[PDB]
């Protein structure tokens, strides 16, 4: 019944670099909020309590503001194990609600792909149907396009690309484009190939 | 210092579950925990909050009438349990105390994929400065890898969830290796999933 | 605003009691003695043990005799968003058809639907549609007519004009 | 005996709104508040708001009755953060050689709690409203400088939460604590 709404929604950004978020209520707080940050998988953490003061255990890089309802949250410095979700905390009354959950990313320097190819197994094409592989690790930026050409052929079909996130030092990305065809399909023909997106296009491989 | 919860799983629309967490080595005399939720992939969704003596419930929405908070002082054990239920709720739930006007103690959670189907056994498959891999098939979430058992945490880098045409869930999961470590030692993906009991 | 919850101001330390304080008057004591009240939740309330107290820092009143009380009450638990004689009685079934007053008669200038001016009401002169004998002329008499209901059709008759 | 209300009389416009009426002591109404309950079949609702006006004190409210049958008439009858007020503190005093006051607070379980105390010290021969009045931002112990060599002194102390999204009265102050040479 209280609207919470942080902004912006996505903020891109280099290391070192002086970052800011805020938090928009519908009501008055007065200074009852807080700050949380989310790695994926991993459960929240308090990064900021009292909508103006640090958790123990915390950096001073961050820093915490506002009050009524127009509050802040300022970085004056950012490292690359800094990538995660941020959300924001009500606390003046019930129900109490959180932010619509802002999510960071890095100004990494333009990194490429060492890229690979693996097979199908026995065991899974006796079991019935077969898949094969694709992808890309230490890279950045995710913007990467990939089209299977198998015998000169669009795999206009069955597709499926998952991307992890960014790593915590590294801050690079990892795509995976699989595809999948039946074990009839499979011999139906012999040549297997990728395409790569940013030379700059490049392929990898018939049995 | 940190709290633990347990219960809750794959099941049909409408069938309850009840959700059991556990406080642990604090200095509790006597804090206030509430349940929060985290749905697959979204946002942070409030649902409640019991208070000491079983005093106040707090729900929301779609929650009225339906699910109950319940206190249990004595032996440090807040319990949650709903009724009916659809896939509005299809999510993890993380239990967390509440320190004033905030959070700080929170727990691992338990994923609640409601839905009205089976769980057939996955079957990893391989995939042959170097490379090397592990792919799985039909994996209710979660399923979680372990490269040698934790010995390689260098140059691995694992891919989240992916659910499939028809479809069940196809994780995966690869590694780096020189060309210099062929044949020189075993790398093999030791997988664990509760809900399919493999191992 | 009654003097109970005009008077009442809750105080606490936050972190194990609560110590509130009102007062009721001298006079009401003689009629009907007042409880405090505090309620658990929608559907259960519960009461407080109290006890009389020689003084009043926290809140005032203008009344000659106040009788100021000391409560307290113990709790375990403190956060922001928290926020907290004998049976009397009378009814009574009342039919809106014989309980029925209409209406006063606007401007003999008079579902759905007399006297003169020196001369007392005393012993008037009496009075079916809203329009020498009656008056000697050159003598004043007041218009004194209301709107009551016919008794073959009940309550009471209007306000008088 | 008999402080409850009587003369409870109503009546019908004859249109759509019936109006009641009651009397009750000024004495009793003045300690409990009272509301006219009516049930338009054998749901409860109230009207509002209703009207007042030398021993006694007559009530009265119009509810809307757009038509029903026999009618059930009745007359029937804070924020924790915002309202703190600590116990006060317990107070000592000690001089190294140098006079240092030293006070203690009940713990609160929420130690991050920013603690406001005001302090004033006086001289015997003077009043408490011209005092020195010192304020510290938390803290257990505050250091006095060197005085007369042979004056008597006061001390007093007390504590408020006197943060920002809390609020409240100050704490009672401690019995006076009293020095020389
Ligand atoms: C109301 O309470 C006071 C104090 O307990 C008592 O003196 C007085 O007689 C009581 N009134 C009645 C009507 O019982
Ligand atoms: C009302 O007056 C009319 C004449 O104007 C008369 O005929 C009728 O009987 C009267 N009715 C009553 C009830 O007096």
């Amino acid at each position: 019944d209280i609207q919470m709404t942080q902004s912006p929604s996505s903020v891109s950004a280099s290391v070192g670099d002086r970052v800011t978020i805020t938090c928009r209520a519908s009501q008055g707080i007065s200074s009852w909020l807080a700050w949380y940050q989310q790695k994926p998988g991993k459960a929240p953490k308090l990064l900021i309590y009292a909508a103006s003061s640090l958790q123990s255990g915390v950096p001073s890089r961050f820093s915490g503001s506002g009050s009524g309802t127009d509050f802040t949250l300022t970085i004056s410095s950012l490292q690359p194990e800094d990538f995660a979700t941020y959300y924001c905390q009500q606390a003046n009354s019930f129900p109490i609600t959180f932010g619509q959950g802002t999510r960071l990313e890095i100004k990494r320097t333009v990194a490429a792909p060492s890229v690979f190819i693996f097979p199908p197994s026995d065991e899974q094409l006796k079991s019935g149907t077969a898949s094969v592989v694709c992808l890309l690790n230490n890279f950045y930026p995710r913007e990467a396009k990939v089209q299977w050409k198998v015998d000169n052929a669009l795999q206009s079909g069955n597709s499926q690309e998952s991307v992890t996130e960014q790593d915590s030092k590294d801050s690079t990305y990892s795509l995976s484009s699989t595809l999948t065809l039946s074990k009839a399909d499979y011999e139906k023909h012999k040549v297997y190939a990728c395409e790569v997106t940013h030379s700059s296009p490049v392929t990898k491989s018939n049995r | 210092v940190q709290l633990l919860e347990s219960g809750g799983g794959l099941v049909q629309p409408g069938g309850s579950l009840r959700l059991s967490c556990a406080a642990s080595g604090f200095t509790f005399p006597w804090y206030r925990v509430h349940w929060v939720r985290q749905a697959p992939g979204k946002g942070l969704e409030w649902v409640s909050s019991i208070r000491s003596s079983g005093g106040f419930p707090y729900y929301n929405y779609k929650v009225k009438g339906r699910f109950t908070i319940s206190r249990d002082n004595s032996k440090n054990t807040l319990y949650l349990q709903m009724n009916s239920l659809r896939a509005e709720d299809t999510a993890v739930y993380y239990c967390a105390r509440f320190y004033d006007s905030f959070f700080d103690i929170w727990g691992q959670g338990t994923m609640v994929t409601v839905s009205s189907a089976s769980t057939k056994g996955p079957s990893v498959f391989p995939l042959a400065t170097a490379a090397l891999g592990c792919l799985v098939k039909d994996y209710p979430e979660p399923v979680t890898v372990s490269w040698n058992s934790g010995a390689l945490t260098s140059g691995v880098h694992t891919f989240p969830a992916v659910l499939q045409s028809s479809g069940l869930y196809s994780l995966s999961s690869v590694v780096t290796v020189p060309s210099s470590s062929l044949g020189t030692k075993t790398y093999t993906c030791n997988v664990d999933h509760k809900p399919s009991n493999t191992k | 605003e009654t003097i109970p919850l005009q008077t009442l101001r809750c105080y606490n330390d936050y972190t194990s009691h609560i110590t509130c304080r009102w007062a009721d008057t001298q006079d009401a004591q003689r009629l009907v003695n007042v409880t405090l009240i505090r309620r658990v939740n929608e559907d259960l309330l519960e009461p407080v043990s109290c006890d009389l107290s020689d003084d009043m820092p926290w809140s005032a009143c203008p009344h000659p005799r106040c009788v100021p009380r000391r409560c307290v009450i113990p709790c375990q638990s403190f956060v922001v968003t928290d926020v907290d004689d004998r049976p009397l009685g009378t009814r009574l079934t009342v039919t809106l058809t014989q309980h029925v007053q209409p209406p006063e008669p606007r401007d003999l200038t008079w579902l759905s639907p007399y006297k003169r001016l020196q001369d007392s009401w005393e012993d008037a002169a009496i009075l079916n549609t809203s329009q020498p004998e009656h008056l000697m002329p050159s003598s004043t008499y007041v218009a004194r007519v209301r709107t009551r209901l016919a008794p073959g059709s009940s309550g009471r008759p209007s306000k008088w004009s | 005996d008999e402080a409850q209300p009587q003369n409870l009389e109503c009546f019908f416009d004859g249109a759509a709104v019936l109006s009641c009426s009651w009397e009750v002591r000024k004495e009793v109404a003045s300690s409990v508040s009272f509301g006219l309950f009516y049930k338009p079949s054998p749901g409860e609702e109230e009207c509002s708001p209703v009207l007042r006006e030398s021993l006694h004190t007559r009530h009265h409210c119009q509810i809307p009755v757009p038509d029903h049958g026999q009618y059930i008439v009745s007359v029937q009858p804070i924020k924790s953060s915002v309202n703190i007020q600590m116990a006060p503190p317990s107070l000592q005093v000690t001089k190294d050689g140098s006079y240092s006051l030293r006070w203690e607070t009940m713990k609160m379980r929420y130690e991050h709690i920013d603690h406001t105390f005001e302090i004033q010290y006086r001289k015997d021969t003077a009043t408490w409203k011209d005092s020195k009045t010192e304020t510290l931002q938390n803290a257990h112990s505050m250091a006095l400088p060197a005085l007369e060599p042979s004056t008597r002194y006061w001390a007093r102390v007390r504590v408020r939460t006197s943060r920002t999204g809390y609020n409240g009265i100050w704490s009672e102050w401690s019995e006076a604590r009293s020095w020389d040479t």
